[PDB]
Formats: structure tokens, sequence, C-alpha cells
RNA sequence: AAAAUGACA
RNA sequence: AGGACCGAACCGACUAAUGUUGAAAAAUUAGCGGAUGACUUGUGGCUGGGGGUGAAAGGCCAAUCAAACCGGGAGAUAGCU
RNA sequence: GCUCGCCGGAAGACCAAGGGUUCCUGUCCAACGUUAAUCGGGGCAGGGUGAGUCGACCCCUAAGGCGAGGCCGAAAGGCGUAGUCGAUGGGAAACAGGUUAAUAUUCCUGUACUUGGUGUUACUGCGAAGGGGGGACGGAGAAGGCUAUGUUGGCCGGGCGACGGUUGUCCCGGUUUAAGCGUGUAGGCUGGUUUUCCAGGCAAAUCCGGAAAAUCAAGGCUGAGGCGUGAUGACGAGGCACUACGGUGCUGAAGCAACAAAUGCCCUGCUUCCAGGAAAAGCCUCUAAGCAUCAGGUAACAUCAAAUCGUACCCCAAACCGACACAGGUGGUCAGGUAGAGAAUACCAAGGCGCUUGAGAGAACUCGGGUGAAGGAACUAGGCAAAAUGGUGCCGUAACUUCGGGAGAAGGCACGCUGAUAUGUAGGUGAGGUCCCUCGCGGAUGGAGCUGAAAUCAGUCGAAGAUACCAGCUGGCUGCAACUGUUUAUUAAAAACACAGCACUGUGCAAACACGAAAGUGGACGUAUACGGUGUGACGCCUGCCCGGUGCCGGGAGGUUAAU
RNA sequence: AAUUCCUUGUCGGGUAAGUUCCGACCUGCACGAAUGGCGUAAUGAUGGCCAGGCUGUCUCCACCCGAGACUCAGUGAAAU
RNA sequence: GGGAGGGCGCUUACCACUUUGUGAUUCAUGACUGGGGUGAAGUCGUAACAAGGUAACCGUAGGGGAACCUGCGGUUGGAU
RNA sequence: CGCGGGGUUGAGCAGCCUGGUAGCUCGUCGGGCUCAUAACCCGAAGAUCGUCGGUCAAAUCCGGCCCCCGCAACCA
């Protein structure tokens, strides 16, 4: 059976990857919220 | 040439093809091509606009030419080919000072043919000169609608205009939709008919045939349920509904031309 | 203009 | 030549039995339909919730769909337990 | 260690994605391992990934994203030009043998190859954001020539049989050699060379393009495979001593021919068809501005550089996605023997495994299977399930029909082994000679050897010769749907959806329609033989009457009627 | 009749016996002409009925080979 | 002593009864149904024979309770 | 067995609509044209409103009785 999570490196980092996440002002107050929750590591970015 | 297929396999029984030996087999001319990228009916926003458009044969457009600007200078037809972005073959013409070019073929042209355009050119298939000097009467295609524009009446497979009245400054067409046109007489327009007239007789056959062609199947209204579509609904085909477009604006009769802005140029509308 | 029909012996 | 025929890979899921605190949050076994096409598959893209997409079942949209998930209005309101 | 059993188009070997030390030694069994464990993919400590040629990086682009100015938009922001990014695509080069406990096209041995800088020499017009070529492209099909590879014969080395024979038409093993360089074949493409002219390739052009003249019947391009060289080298069965008894150390014979043969190569070829089958750079060439000393261009010689990142390990699974050491899911490459049409199936080689609880007994009952007296659907909602047919060749085959079908209709007959025809035929392959040769990887003639169907006649054994695995049940009447297809992932695969066909209706191009407060885009780089919406659903014969109602269209007199 | 309530309508065929099936009648509660009418060769993991072969489906169960169940040693759950 | 040859028997080839599977042709029979014929003062009309009161007829198509009507082309075997 | 429309000279259909007023067509009867029948012309009769009951008065208002014609009898 064919499960829902079928990694890829290439595609994560095109969307939840850092630089996705700044390019767009939604995507920038994201970080700012984990930044003011203090998580350890921000996006996703092994 | 209309050929009947003989019923080897059932999908076969119902296919009429039209062949022509004329047509040349090998490849089309390397320098007049493009790249022709398929939409499959999206727009900038990624949503479909246009229904039923999808998939098929991958296509190369050929730039073809429209304005014949080309005054004077004799040409001679090379080769009729088949053109699949249009209904109608095209030809090559190979013009006296040695450029190619393509051009729409009209249905009295044959592969040696000689045309040629301008304010001076005679009175023969293939030609091109402004219906200012077109005898009243006669029968035309390629018509254009502002001087230099390039063309679009009577472009498709074996349509044509007939010039009815020419007065003063302005010459009218009875077009192929039955219409009655009013445009400037200085435009240019290739005098004859298009060719491959014999493009109705032509029934598909089957449903690939129609698929590899980027026409996706259509749903009727009647199956689908009532949120995807005003018809909708029924427990065993009810209708009880005047038929309209899934976006409610009636079909079947009612008229959806508003321009106010060429209707100076109308003189009798299609009947 | 309308004007149909009449067993056999 | 064939949206032609028989039949493996490949795709799919018509019948029966087992399994129902399963080996498995839909599978195994024996049979079964297509198998040069409207086929099938790898990689990368586009379409975002009253919206997408739909050979049209209200189907699918991360085991969730007659209106997804997360946070906020919010200790919503409950003549009812 | 000796037996036994299993897979063998996989349960073998190599990758990509993915994972991140799981790889190799030494050590330990508290916890993990569905049991014990001295063992482990467990704990601990140490070791291990070596590149000019393999990838990544890099040059160029597709879908597409971002987008200086710009257009639009209450604010955020949307679209988009110049550009810049984006592989799943295009662009230079390395192969054998040996070596570690763990790496190797990376280390060593041998032999090569590609692109740049600088220098010397010899000639020389070089010169681009631009022009031209090329890169550069579909589906089916058909043979022809080869190779991988296998079988057999020859040669070499070894053996003379645990029990009847086995000095022979006897048994076992080996018979390997690369990249590179040279020759250029089977084949496939185009006629070639010279002179003159010009409305084209925005400028220019010696290059493409176009028009003539003369000349010669030839040239040029592409090209698998084969043959030399690399290679008096490496490899090689085995023989020789220590055995750290794991292997290490020493030497080393033959190393050919015939036949069969691919889905692999010539093939980006050839034939044919309609649904008419990417872009740019590298590369070749042409000139502009500019320089005619230069600078730069071509050829040979010498030297230098080729940086950085990945390189262990699993990769159809115990290491990835499924909470598990889970009967599930995962893209590409390789394809041995016999029987077989075959990648099906049966037994095997190389290679890898016996699936992490066992030992007993032989009750009911459940699951998976084998056989059954007489009857043969009497069971039941229903022949559900089981049983049965099943291959090649030949004879033969109805109603109906859109003349294609129905049809593998139905129903039958022959099938092993031996010998002869023929001490193995028909056919295929083709060696010695033999002649000619534009003299070469050449053209006939030539039939040694190798290979090998199919059929008849006679005989023979069995109860049974398509003997095992594999491998259609068949007819008759009828409703719906014309057909091939699609659908409720996870209780509905159908009569439902689609479909080619028909009709109504709108749409004259800045088209109708749709996504958007708008710019803009799809429609479409299409133009009424086109496009959108609706209903019906092949084909045949057809599609009657009603405009009173509700809608749609046309009319413009008269009544009623808003803002101002 | 995919439509017929009365209805297992009536007649005929098939069966020893046929509410189903095939043919006909028309008394169409409440068929009908592109929300198409009537036919139709081929096709169908489509609905209904019949016949040949075949058999443990059955009269009516009997025997046998394996995996559990049962005993011994080890580890050791769940609903309520 | 036996030999040659024959016979009994066994076997092979040809073949008649017989059993299958498919058709072809012909004779009876069949719920219902098409047309034809005869028959009694039956019902509805009056198509034709006169210019039969719209001249008749021929081929074809459409329509209608029935004779028939109309369209299209053709004939005189039509009266004034 | 709940709710409805209707019963009118021989047949079909109005008049019940806010209570006094019974009409149309066909048909029947007697005359008339014709040889005669149809067709046509001229004239007449024909019901007390299904029944049984309850305001000056009832086909009409009301109730029961009789008949016919319709609808609905559903969720499990
Ligand atoms: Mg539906
Ligand atoms: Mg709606
Ligand atoms: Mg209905
Ligand atoms: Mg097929
Ligand atoms: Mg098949
Ligand atoms: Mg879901
Ligand atoms: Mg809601
Ligand atoms: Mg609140
Ligand atoms: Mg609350
Ligand atoms: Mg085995
Ligand atoms: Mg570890
Ligand atoms: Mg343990
Ligand atoms: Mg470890
Ligand atoms: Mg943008
Ligand atoms: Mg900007
Ligand atoms: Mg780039
Ligand atoms: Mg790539
Ligand atoms: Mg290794
Ligand atoms: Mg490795
Ligand atoms: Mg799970
Ligand atoms: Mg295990
Ligand atoms: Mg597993
Ligand atoms: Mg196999
Ligand atoms: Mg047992
Ligand atoms: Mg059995
Ligand atoms: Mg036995
Ligand atoms: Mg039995
Ligand atoms: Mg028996
Ligand atoms: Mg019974
Ligand atoms: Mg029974
Ligand atoms: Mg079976
Ligand atoms: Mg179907
Ligand atoms: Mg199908
Ligand atoms: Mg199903
Ligand atoms: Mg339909
Ligand atoms: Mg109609
Ligand atoms: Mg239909
Ligand atoms: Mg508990
Ligand atoms: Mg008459
Ligand atoms: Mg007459």
């Amino acid at each position: 059976m064919k499960r829902t999570f079928q990694p890829s490196v290439l595609k994560r980092n095109r969307s939840h990857g850092f630089r996705a996440r700044m390019a767009t002002k939604n995507g920038r107050q994201v970080l700012a919220r984990r930044r003011a929750k203090g998580r350890a590591r921000l996006t996703v970015s092994k | 040439a209309v050929v009947k297929c003989k019923p080897t396999s059932p999908g076969r029984r119902h296919v009429v093809k039209v062949v022509n030996p004329e047509l040349h087999k090998g490849k089309p001319f390397a320098p007049l091509l493009e790249k022709n990228s398929k939409s499959g009916g999206r727009n900038n926003n990624g949503r479909i606009t246009t229904r039923h458009i999808g998939g098929g044969h991958k296509q190369a457009y050929r730039i073809v030419d429209f304005k014949r600007n080309k005054d004077g200078i004799p040409a001679v037809v090379e080769r009729l080919e088949y053109d699949p972005n249009r209904s109608a073959n095209i030809a090559l013409v190979l013009y006296k000072d040695g450029e190619r070019r393509y051009i729409l073929a009209p249905k009295g042209l044959k592969a040696g043919d000689q045309i040629q355009s301008g304010v001076d050119a005679a009175i023969k298939p293939g030609n091109t000169l402004p219906m200012r000097n077109i005898p009243v009467g006669s029968t035309v295609h390629n018509v254009e609608m502002k001087p230099g524009k390039g063309g679009q009446l009577a472009r498709s497979a074996g349509t044509y205009v007939q010039i009815v009245a020419r007065d003063g400054a302005y010459v009218t067409l009875r077009l192929r939709s039955g219409e009655m046109r009013k445009v400037e007489a200085d435009c240019r327009a290739t005098l004859g008919e298009v060719g491959n007239a014999e493009h109705m007789l032509r029934v598909l056959g089957k449903a690939g045939a129609a698929r590899w062609r980027g026409v996706r199947p259509t749903v009727r209204g009647t199956a689908m349920n009532p949120v995807d579509h005003p018809h909708g609904g029924g427990e065993g085909r009810n209708f009880g509904k005047h038929p309209v477009t899934p976006w409610g604006v009636q079909t079947k009769g009612k008229k959806t031309r508003s321009n106010k802005r060429t209707d100076k140029f109308i003189v009798r509308r299609r009947s």
C-alpha cells in the first residue's frame, strides 16, 4: 500500500525550506512566530 | 479523395479519411518553425477558463505570412504541405529574389504555379491586391479588416467571401456566416478561395480519434449533481428547467452580443 | 350553388 | 493496418475461502479483465476551501470532505443530559 | 566439518531516490532480539570512504518561478519587459591485472586519452550581443550483417574406479586477454568542380539563398563488425613449504577451430502511416565597428595546471515508506544448461538461504489438500464452490450478418522408442584447391567438414506416448447498452459516465465565454469547413398533432412608469 | 414490458409437476416518438431461462497427508 | 535322425449389422395471424359506366373508416 | 367505509352561486316537397329536478338514505 509520506529532499527544501519562508511576507511571519516561541531548529533544514 | 475504411475492427467501421497525394511527405522547412507549447485551457492563474482541452499530439507552429507585403517579386510554388496548426494546407513559396515563405493554399493552386502580390498584380487565384482594384462581384479570401493587419476573414479550409458592393471608400462583403460587413477599401485580400474543400467529409470514427487532438470528454448537465451544474439533480432523468449554461446564462436563443462600437460596419446581421 | 340511394322475382 | 486475437512483465480488482483484539487501520490464497493503447511509469512543475479538480460517484484534495488542517473571535450558545 | 531441503527473470549481482555509521576488528550480555544466546543491524573503544577521466560543481536551455524600469490595485499586493534562475534533457577525456579485516575505473604495475596557460619555431589578416549551418528529435514494420554468449570437436593436464564392465567412439578441468592506435569492410546518404550576376538572410559578407555558363562521371560524408598492434606481457589447471594450520611464500603446460545465436550494435539507417512528431549552448563558418607594428589566427615542439564536494554500508529490504527485526509499497541495468514458441513452466550452475521458540502425542473441532462404492444438480435464492475441457498438424464446420465476422463454432483423427528410406534426408553454413582481378577486409567456380527439420514403411513396449508442471467447458432462447474504455482509494464495476454520429443556439475578431475590484491571460499566435453551451448517443426505417401556460425572439403605434 | 395494481391475466411450448422463461392475445390502473420510438450482426468478470459433459453440492458420509487445537520447557497480552 | 509342403491356431488388410455429431430435403401438426372465395332483403357510404355530376386511366409518393383524395410526369381507350 | 364532484323532459350539456324566472343541440309526433326513402321546410308535445325529511316561498338552504365517479390510506 502506497503511504502518504514519500520522502524527497529536493521537494522538501523547495516548499518548507528557509528561503521558501523568507520569500513571502506570510512565510516571514512564520519564522517570527517560531523565534518568539524559542524553537531550537527554525524551519526544517537539517 | 474520400476513402471509407473497410470494417476489419469494431471501431473502424465508420472511419472516412481524406487523403491528398499531392502533399509533400518529407519534413517542413526548418527555418520557418517555432516552438508551440500546449496549455490545456489554463491561464495565468492556473485555473481552467475554457473546458475540454488537454492531451493530444505535440505540434510545431509554422510562421505563415498573412500580410503578403511584397509588391511585385513574382514567386513560384515549391510544394504543398500539411499544417497541423490550421485546417487548410499550406504552400511553400519561393520568391524570385531567393526568399522562401509560407502561404495559405487556394483550391486552384498546384505545385509550380506562379503568384505575385501588389497593387498591379493580375486577377488570378493566389494574387493579392486591395479591394479598390479587385473587381466588384468577385470571390476572395484572407480578407483584411484594417490596412496592414494581416487578415482575419475567410481563413479556414474551403471558405470564401463575396464582394457585394463598393460604396465610396468602403466595400461591402457577404461572409460565410451570412453577415454583410463594411470594410475599408484599402485592405488587401488574396484572390481565390481557400482549398481543402473536402474537409467536412471526414468522420473521426472512434473516441481515440478525438482524444488524440486535444479534445477531452464533455459531460452533460443532467448527469451532474445540483451543486455542480444548474441542470443537475433528478431521480432518474428529471429536467424540469429551462436550459442554461453552468453559470446561469440562458442558452438556446439568448443573444449575447453587445459591442456598440463596430455596429456602424454591420449592414445586415446573420440570419 | 346543393342534387345521396332503390333485393330478388 | 488494427482504440484487432491468445498470453507473461506491467496495470486493474469480477467470484469464493481465510483474516475481523489480522501477517495487514482492505491483505493472502485459487481462479479473473486489459496487455501498441482513450495504455503505463520515473523526475520536476501549475491549480487552495464556498475554492481547486472531476469520462460525474457528491468522487478526490496527506488513513479526515454535502465544504480540509492549524491558530484566533472563544470560557461561542445549550428552555437539554 | 559431512549430509539434507529451498530460490535461481530471484529469495542472485550493480545503481538511483531514501537512510546516516548500521561497514571491519577487539570486548560485554544489565536493557533491545516475541525463548536461551558464547551471537546481532545491541553497549563500549579503535579502525575505515584516496579521482584531470565516475558523479556532483561548471556551460546551455523546457515546463515554470523571481522579476530593474513599467502597467494596475484602499494597505498588503497582482501581472509582466530587459534579465537571472530552474533537469527529468544537450556539452572533453581510462582500460586490463594485482593489492586491504574494511576503499577502490580513486592505491600499485602496464599502456593510454581530453581541454586550457606560458615559451620556441614556421606561416598568417584577425576580429560580434549580429548572419548562416549543425546540434535537432514521431509511431509502427521488415529483413540483412555482426557481437555478447553457448554447444561440440581439437590440444594440454589429471583418472583407471568402495559392486557387474570401464586402455577406451571412456571420465574431470582448462582452453582468458582489456582501453588505446592503424587498416577501413558489410552497408546508408548525397553528383562533384570552376566562372559570372543579383529586389533575400534588418548593417556588411568570400558564407547560406537565388539565376545562368562550362566541365568531369566521379568525389565526399557516415559506418557495426573483422584483422594487426597493447601482449617475447598479465592470467592460467595445478605441482612445491610453512602452516600465524586463516592463507601466505615459490613455479606454471595447452591457451585453436566449426556451428547455433539475441529484445544488444550498424539503426539518429530503410519502408510506410497520420495524429505531422522541444529550446539554447558547445562546434563549423561569414563579415561590422577596431587594429594592418601590434593584437590575434593555424601547425609542430617543451613544460605547467585540472581546484572543491560524494566515494564505507542496505537498496525490491531487518538499514527506505508502513508505530514493530511487519506475509504490504518502491524507478533502472545484467540475463547461464536441458525440455520449451517464450522473460510462462519443471529440474539445475554461479551465488545466496532453511524465513529467532522448540520437544512430544496423533481426541473432538477449524484451516489447506488426496481418493470414493451406486446414483449424477435430486443441494440451493442461484451449478456458489468443486469436478471437467485444455497442445501441434490435418479433415470438417449451421442459423444469422454491417459480408469483416459467427469460428478455436460444433465433431473427430495421428502423437513414445528403434531401424530403413538417407551407414542423418530436404535445407543452412562453408574449408582446401581453381580462374580472373579497378590488387583488396576482393569476384566467380569450387563442395572437405559442421549443423539439421519434416514425412512414409516395418517393428516394438505400456492399461495410458499433448503421459509430469503448463494448458478454452460447449451449445439454445431472450432484456438492456452499439462496440474498445471510466466510476463510488476502503461493502455498489453496472442498464450508470464517456464515446464517434445528429440537431438547436450564440459568436465578424479588441469574437461569444471563463479566471480577475483592475492591468492582464486562456479562447488562439485559431478566424464561421472555426469556437463555446445545451440535449440525444453506432448503423437501419423514422421522428405525428398543439404556441393555450411558463420561457426565448421580433415589433413599435397606444396606456402605466424612475432619477433630474 | 426495467413500466400491468387486479395478476400465478388467458391460450400454446418446454417438465411427471414451471408464480420464473419463450410465442401470442390487448382488457396500455399509469408505453410512445432526439428528458428519442422500433429493430439490430459483433462485443459483455452485465440480468433471466434451458440442454450435453462433469463431479462429495446432495442421498450420506467414510478414509488418509499436512498446519493448529492437547501435554512438557521458555517468554507472555486484550476487551470487560 | 528328419526334410519339403499342407492343416489347426494367432495377427494384419478389405467389409456388413450397430453407435455417434452435425447439417440438407420432404410429409403431417401448431396458440395466434395476412390475404383470397362463397353465402341470406345485414351496416357505412357512392368510387366507376353519360361531361357519372371534380374526365378516366398508368408509374410513383403522402394521407384517410372504405370505396378513394392530392402532388408530380404520361396516354386518349375523354363530352361540348 | 375517510375526503370529494355529480343524479334535470328519450340522450348529451347549461340553470344550484347566494331563493322566486326550468333553457341549447340531438331526438319523437303530425303535416309539406319526392315515384319512394333519406336530406330540407312548417308546426307541437315532452321533466317537476333520485328519494325521505326539516322559510311568504326550495332544482338552488340543510340532513339522512340510493347510485356513480375521483383522491388518500404513509414512517417503521
Ligand atoms: Mg449522478
Ligand atoms: Mg443551483
Ligand atoms: Mg421518473
Ligand atoms: Mg488489443
Ligand atoms: Mg490478453
Ligand atoms: Mg481522504
Ligand atoms: Mg459551512
Ligand atoms: Mg465573543
Ligand atoms: Mg463551551
Ligand atoms: Mg528447486
Ligand atoms: Mg550505533
Ligand atoms: Mg533475551
Ligand atoms: Mg554494533
Ligand atoms: Mg512576476
Ligand atoms: Mg518593481
Ligand atoms: Mg542558467
Ligand atoms: Mg540530467
Ligand atoms: Mg565492499
Ligand atoms: Mg561501495
Ligand atoms: Mg500499521
Ligand atoms: Mg523475524
Ligand atoms: Mg518486509
Ligand atoms: Mg519462473
Ligand atoms: Mg490430524
Ligand atoms: Mg478430489
Ligand atoms: Mg491409492
Ligand atoms: Mg462417488
Ligand atoms: Mg464411479
Ligand atoms: Mg429442496
Ligand atoms: Mg431443486
Ligand atoms: Mg479444479
Ligand atoms: Mg457498455
Ligand atoms: Mg469493457
Ligand atoms: Mg467491487
Ligand atoms: Mg442517454
Ligand atoms: Mg416531436
Ligand atoms: Mg436510449
Ligand atoms: Mg489490564
Ligand atoms: Mg360518382
Ligand atoms: Mg369523377
